[PDB]
DNA sequence: CAGAGGATGTGGCTTC
DNA sequence: GAAGCCACATCCTCTG
């Protein structure tokens, strides 16, 4: 599927949970899919470095994420600044059939 | 006026019309974004209602029907076991699995209103 | 507005423009004329015909007649009709017995409106 | 102000 | 290769 080929950003974003040097910006919380987001702005402007889209901020990547929430990606953690967690349970039903 | 002069002119000349003469691939069209177990509801009871939304797949005409003038010749489930059995661009004009939403009907030219409608001109 | 000539010459339709994007709001609202007396109250229902996905999705798809003329607030066509494929979409219209009007090359659905390439 | 979300242009990418 | 897709880009909008 086009994740492969071509950059995601749940596909780019975890390129960075895994990676332990990039705790710096972001961090898994707890057990269950859930991260954290350390710098916003440092977070988007690597995601503009690798899209060459300077502008690039925060609220211009959030958008995007808020779109995931009605295709069954992933969801928000009500109230906490800056966190959402992802649905993989759908992510496989999203990129194979039932 | 309701319908054409040329009456069954039209439905003998027009591609439209001869191309829906023939037994064609027809399919429910109502509540496309919903589970398969709730159309097959839906569909049913509209039926007995009198009234569906059918289209022929090959052409892709939708249709929006009414089985009337609860009624008994217009809509049949008992002719077979799984399945049950209007004035269109101004021509006089008259079966689907109720498990897989799915069958084959057709146009026939209606003689009868043709001349009831004409008449009223 | 501008109308058009239908399959039915007893009733009449905007000018929907040849090509434009999956789920707009369109240039100009839909305006459905009735030539015949109707009483001003009947419904007016469309649904999109096309060989490809044969009743695509369609938002505001139901208006009601008023003064011989259906206006429906804003459409919407959300099921695509495919590479060059348009839709022939059907014009119901609620009464004893009701009345249809097709309609053949009415409008290209894609996921673009047609930008310059 | 973050957070959900309608509108609408954008650019890389498969498909005729 | 224009013609359909695609998955964000940019945008301004409300309201808790
Ligand atoms: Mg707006």
């Amino acid at each position: 599927m086009p994740g492969s080929g071509q950059i995601q950003l749940w596909q780019f974003l975890l390129e960075l949970l895994s990676d332990s040097s990039n705790s710096s910006c972001i961090t898994w919380e707890g057990t269950n899919g859930e991260f954290k987001m350390t710098d916003p702005d440092e977070v988007a402007r690597r995601w503009g470095e690798r899209k060459s889209k300077p502008n690039m901020n925060y609220d211009k990547l959030s958008r995007a994420l808020r779109y995931y929430y009605d295709k069954n990606i992933m969801t928000k953690v009500h109230g906490k600044r800056y966190a959402y967690k992802f649905d993989f349970h759908g992510i496989a039903q999203a990129l194979q059939p039932h | 006026p309701r319908v054409v002069p040329d009456q069954r002119s039209k439905f003998e000349n027009e591609e439209f019309f001869r191309k829906l003469s023939r037994e064609c691939e027809i399919k429910y069209t109502g509540f496309r974004d919903r589970p398969h177990e709730e159309r097959q509801a839906r569909f049913q009871n509209a039926c007995r209602d009198g009234r569906s939304e059918i289209a022929f797949v090959a052409t892709g005409t939708n249709l929006s029907l009414q089985f009337f003038p609860p009624s008994r010749e217009y809509v049949d489930l008992e002719r077979e076991a799984g399945k049950v059995y209007m004035i269109l661009n101004g021509v006089c004009v008259i079966w689907i699995d109720l498990q897989r939403l799915d069958g084959m009907g057709c146009l026939e030219f209606d003689e009868e209103r043709a001349q009831q409608e004409d008449a009223l001109a | 507005a501008e109308l058009v000539r239908t399959d039915s010459p007893n009733f009449l339709c905007s000018v929907l423009p040849s090509h434009w994007r999956c789920n707009k709001t369109l240039p100009v609202a839909f305006k459905v004329v009735a030539l015949g007396e109707v009483p001003d109250g009947t419904v007016v229902t469309v649904m999109a015909g096309n060989d490809e996905n044969y009743s695509a999705e369609l938002r505001n798809a139901s208006a009601v007649m008023k003064n011989q003329v259906a206006r429906f607030n804003d459409l919407r066509f959300v099921g695509r009709s495919g590479r060059g494929k348009s839709f022939t979409l059907t014009i119901t219209v609620f009464t004893n017995p009701p009345q249809v009007a097709t309609y053949h090359r009415a409008i290209k659905v894609t996921v673009d409106g047609p930008r310059e390439p």
